[PDB]
């Protein structure tokens, strides 16, 4: 009263529960930046410098996933095609046209198309393809409906505990090994007791096994 | 001995404000790192 | 002797501590000036060797591959020790009812909660990727990574966030109704506020008082535990290791006696200057001086014990690994900080027995700064000692540190000055309260006869 | 600011033959010292030498080699 107004009190608790709100929205701003779409470049058209097509290539003219990702059931590489893999087909549909033009003007000298890596890991993470595709884990599960896609958007975010929710639970994601290439798979309505048989099928090791470090990282 | 603001009107109502705080900036922090991937 | 001289009364008491404070900032005085000149100083000392640090690596130190603790961790047992004296006068001397207590535990809190803020640098900027230490913390993230928590350095951050956090708030609540004297003291109109909202309207009263001891005495016998387990956990990140050195079992209460000990040591060093620059004879007095270098020459003498505890351990044992230790500590290549540590330790605490000694100043400050270089050549012992030679003879080699961690050392001493200078330019630096209530209970005393 | 820069891919213009990518190939080289050569399996990782392992088949080498070949 000597110093101090009426409304100090209201004042001092009313900046007592905004300090703590405002640390709470702080934290709670860089969780969600962290976690965000934008920063982990999720649902966002990654743009090409040709602008491939994956929904005409697959869902309207056919090409198998193997075509041109030839090296996904062999080895950790899932292969980027070759210009001559392009041209194979591009030698007759569409050629003098200005968005095949940088496919033509590959295939002429040594330079490459210079793709952008849409699924981008940070390079101690050391993904296999090949173990993943044999062991019943299907291409739509992990990378989305790439046969629907105009241009490839990142589905998830390629989080280590995303990782390890399948390799702790693959019973809700296997599939049978035959239905991996296939875009039109659907998991059926019960699906754990068909995961357990395929888990106990394929020999899929225990979620210790799977969640050992080096599994991963090197 | 009693409590200073003891027989106040509003201590109910600030006590229900300040647990409402709570849990709303619980379930929204549980949200945020365990439902939001 | 007394430990409040006659003649004071609670209005001398509250001008005499409150003035030094609240002074206008052109009446500053030139000796407050060229230390905070010189603590700025070193300051930027710190700053530079923080920023090349962080700029090219922790390789700038003299760590290496069988010494990978060094200067650093030395430097943080040192600074974190410092605090141990602060806040057992905060607390303990609280807890066992000591009436000396009341005329240095502010000034000693604040020596302890800068001395945990230079301590608390140092896990950051050893850590070798200094932006990392919050996957320490448990914090969650989208990895599921926790952090081990069987790793004593998991215990350590724990302790280290409790123990700032606990001594920050029993500090503020031990300045609030000083924060409502300095804000009744003040004369312009907008530092009235500076103390207002931090007093938030203490008015002294008696209902008030009351809970406000009821909070000081459960604080105190919480954060009596708390200093003995977070200088228990600081001996535990080597005493849970199987380093020959460093798996001795007697390092928690050893730990607690040389934090002690060395803080202590830190207090009486600057009680002194305080003391002798500032009207604060009747308050900080020969009495207290005395009992200071008392609880300094019982913690030292457990230290002793413990290096007692350490020379039997090897001896007693027949392990070649225990007696290499104590042959490498008396005969080594780092043998210097050993006979020195012996010598600052053992040799300069007999004086402490003798009631002179005990009551002289300048030798209280001489074994003070001894006990320092001692203590901090303890630590050398502990951790270099003991890293250097190893179970496997291959893997033995020379710790020699570099101009840069004696900078970032010399640094933290800067930063650790400026944050006092800082404390006792704008906060009293002894308790207003609890003085003048000590100078009640010395009246009710005298009347009681 | 984004988790990670771009990160462009760069593939081929002609695939080779009996490659295939991300499976590291070996060739049966011979790296000498003294002029006399030893078997060494190099392992092609993507077209280019970055491991030398020793040849089981040779006698010199019998599948270890020594400091030298190592370090070519
Ligand atoms: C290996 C692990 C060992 C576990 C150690 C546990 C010790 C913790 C004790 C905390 C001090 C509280 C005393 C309050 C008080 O001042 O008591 C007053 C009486 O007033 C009261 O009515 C009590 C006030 C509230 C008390 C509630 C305490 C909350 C529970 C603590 C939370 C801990 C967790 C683990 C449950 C008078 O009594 C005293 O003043 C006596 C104080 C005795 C100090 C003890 C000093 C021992 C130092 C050794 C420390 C050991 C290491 C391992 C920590
Ligand atoms: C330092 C780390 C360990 C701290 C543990 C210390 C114990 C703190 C809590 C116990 C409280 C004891 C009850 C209070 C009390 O009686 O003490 C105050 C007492 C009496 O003071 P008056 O009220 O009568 O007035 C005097 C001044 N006006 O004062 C004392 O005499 C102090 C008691 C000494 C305590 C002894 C503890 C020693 C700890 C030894 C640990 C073992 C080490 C083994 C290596
Ligand atoms: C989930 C477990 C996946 C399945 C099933 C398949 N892929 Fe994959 N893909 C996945 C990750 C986590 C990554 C990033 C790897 C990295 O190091 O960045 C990829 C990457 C690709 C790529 C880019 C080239 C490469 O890194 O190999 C392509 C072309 C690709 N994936 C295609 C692809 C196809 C067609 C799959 C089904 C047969 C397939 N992947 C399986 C995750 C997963
Ligand atoms: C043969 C099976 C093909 C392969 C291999 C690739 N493409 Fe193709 N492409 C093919 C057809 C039959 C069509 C549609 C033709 C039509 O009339 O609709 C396309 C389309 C494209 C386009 C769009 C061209 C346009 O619409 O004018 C582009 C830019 C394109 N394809 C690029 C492309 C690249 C880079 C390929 C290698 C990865 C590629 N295609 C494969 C036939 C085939
Ligand atoms: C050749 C005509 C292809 C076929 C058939 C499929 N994909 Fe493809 N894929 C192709 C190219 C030229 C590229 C790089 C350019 C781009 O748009 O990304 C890719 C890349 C992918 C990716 C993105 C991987 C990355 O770069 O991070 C994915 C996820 C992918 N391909 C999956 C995928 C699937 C599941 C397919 C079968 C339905 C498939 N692709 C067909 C070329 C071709
Ligand atoms: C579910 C859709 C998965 C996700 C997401 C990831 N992985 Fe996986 N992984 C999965 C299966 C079914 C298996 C089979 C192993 C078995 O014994 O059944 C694996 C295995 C791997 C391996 C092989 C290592 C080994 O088996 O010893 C690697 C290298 C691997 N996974 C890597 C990996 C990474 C880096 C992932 C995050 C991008 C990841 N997997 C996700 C199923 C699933
Ligand atoms: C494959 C299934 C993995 C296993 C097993 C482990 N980690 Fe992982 N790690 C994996 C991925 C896909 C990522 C990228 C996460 C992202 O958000 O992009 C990581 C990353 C980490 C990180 C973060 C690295 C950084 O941000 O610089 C850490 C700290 C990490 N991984 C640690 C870690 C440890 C210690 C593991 C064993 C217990 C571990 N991961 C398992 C994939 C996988
Ligand atoms: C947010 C508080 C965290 C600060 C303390 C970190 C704990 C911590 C971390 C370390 O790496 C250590 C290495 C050696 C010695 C002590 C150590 N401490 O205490």
């Amino acid at each position: 009263a000597q110093i101090f107004p009426r409304n100090a009190n209201l004042l001092s608790r009313l900046s007592i529960f905004a300090l703590v709100l405002l640390v709470v929205e702080g934290i709670l701003i860089l969780g969600v930046y962290f976690r965000s779409n934008y920063f982990r470049q999720v649902n966002v058209a990654i743009e090409q410098p040709v602008a491939f097509s994956h929904q005409l290539h697959v869902n309207v003219v056919g090409i198998d996933c193997r075509y041109c990702h030839t090296s996904v059931d062999q080895s950790y590489f899932a292969n980027i095609p070759a210009t001559e893999t392009c041209m194979t087909c591009h030698s007759q549909i569409k050629t003098y046209s200005p968005l095949l033009e940088k496919v033509r003007e590959s295939y002429a000298t040594g330079k490459p198309i210079e793709w952008v890596k849409v699924y981008d890991l940070p390079n101690f993470v050391y993904f296999n393809h090949s173990i993943h595709v044999n062991k019943g884990i299907g291409c739509s599960t992990c990378h989305g409906q790439v046969n629907n896609m105009p241009v490839v958007w990142q589905q998830q975010a390629l989080y280590m505990g995303w990782c390890l929710n399948c390799h702790r639970n693959p019973e809700l994601y296997v599939r049978p090994r035959e239905e991996v290439y296939n875009m039109d798979y659907v998991p059926p309505s019960n699906q754990l007791e068909i995961g357990r048989q395929l888990v106990a099928e394929y020999g899929i090791m225990p979620p210790d096994q799977l969640t050992n470090c080096y599994v991963c990282h090197r | 001995m009693q409590p200073e603001w003891s027989g106040d009107p509003e201590v109910k109502p600030v006590f229900l404000a300040v647990t409402l705080t709570g849990m709303v900036a619980f379930l929204l922090m549980v949200w945020l790192f365990a439902f939001y991937w | 002797e007394a430990y409040l001289l006659p003649g004071e009364t609670y209005t001398s008491i509250s001008a005499k501590i409150g003035d030094v404070p609240l002074t206008p900032p052109l009446k500053t005085p030139k000796g407050w000036l060229a230390g905070f000149s010189v603590a700025f100083f070193m300051l930027m000392i710190f700053f530079v060797s923080v920023t090349w640090l962080f700029i090219r690596g922790v390789g700038i130190w003299g760590i290496n591959i069988p010494v990978g603790w060094g200067m650093d961790i030395i430097n943080f047992v040192w600074w974190i020790g410092i605090g141990h004296a602060g806040t057992l006068i905060s607390a303990i001397l609280l807890l066992l009812n000591q009436g000396w207590r009341n005329s240095i535990n502010r000034f000693a809190e604040a020596m302890t909660l800068f001395a945990v803020a230079c301590a608390g640098l140092y896990p950051i900027l050893h850590l070798g990727r200094p932006w990392l230490f919050y996957w320490l913390i448990p914090y969650p993230n989208t990895h599921g990574m926790w952090p081990q928590f069987r790793s004593a350095l998991a215990w350590d951050v724990f302790a280290i966030s409790t123990y700032a956090t606990v001594s920050l708030v029993f500090w503020l609540v031990g300045l609030i109704p000083d924060f409502a004297t300095l804000r009744d003291r003040a004369k312009n109109i907008w530092v009235k506020r500076l103390y207002g909202i931090a007093a938030l309207g203490w008015r002294g009263s008696a209902r008030h008082w009351h809970r406000y001891e009821m909070a000081s005495i459960l604080l105190a016998g919480l954060s009596t535990p708390l200093v003995v387990s977070v200088h228990s956990i600081i001996s535990l990140d080597f005493a849970i290791s199987q380093v020959p050195g460093w798996q001795v079992t007697v390092f928690p209460p050893y730990f607690v006696a040389g934090a002690v000990f060395a803080g202590f040591a830190m207090v009486l060093l600057l009680m002194i200057p305080v003391r002798t620059f500032y009207g604060f004879e009747n308050y900080i007095t020969l009495h207290h001086l005395d009992v200071m270098a008392k609880v300094m020459l019982t913690t030292g003498m457990i230290v002793v014990y413990g290096y007692f505890m350490e020379v039997f351990a090897s001896l007693y044992s027949g392990n070649e690994f225990e007696e290499y230790l104590l042959y490498n500590r008396l005969f080594g290549p780092s043998s210097w900080a050993y006979w020195g540590l012996l010598f600052c330790n053992a040799v300069a605490i007999q004086p402490l027995w003798f009631k002179k000694v005990r009551q002289n100043i300048p030798a209280l400050l001489i074994i003070s700064l001894i006990v320092s270089v001692g203590m901090w050549l303890e630590r050398y012992v502990i951790i270099v000692i003991s890293l250097e030679r190893d179970f496997l003879p291959s893997s033995w080699d020379i710790y020699i540190p570099t101009i840069w961690d004696w900078s970032l050392y010399i640094g933290t001493f800067g930063l650790f000055f400026t944050l006092l200078f800082l404390f006792i330019r704008v906060l009293p630096m002894i308790n207003i309260f609890e003085m003048r209530l000590f100078l009640y209970q010395e009246t009710e005393k005298a009347k009681q006869r | 600011c984004t988790y990670q820069p771009r990160q462009y891919i760069a593939p081929f213009d002609r695939q080779p033959e009996g490659r295939v990518p991300g499976i590291p190939q070996y060739f049966a080289s011979t790296l000498t010292l003294g002029g006399y050569g030893t078997g060494v399996l190099v392992r092609s990782n993507e077209g280019r030498p970055t491991k030398v392992e020793g040849n089981p088949r040779h006698p010199a080498s019998l599948g270890g080699t020594d400091l030298f070949a190592q370090a070519e």
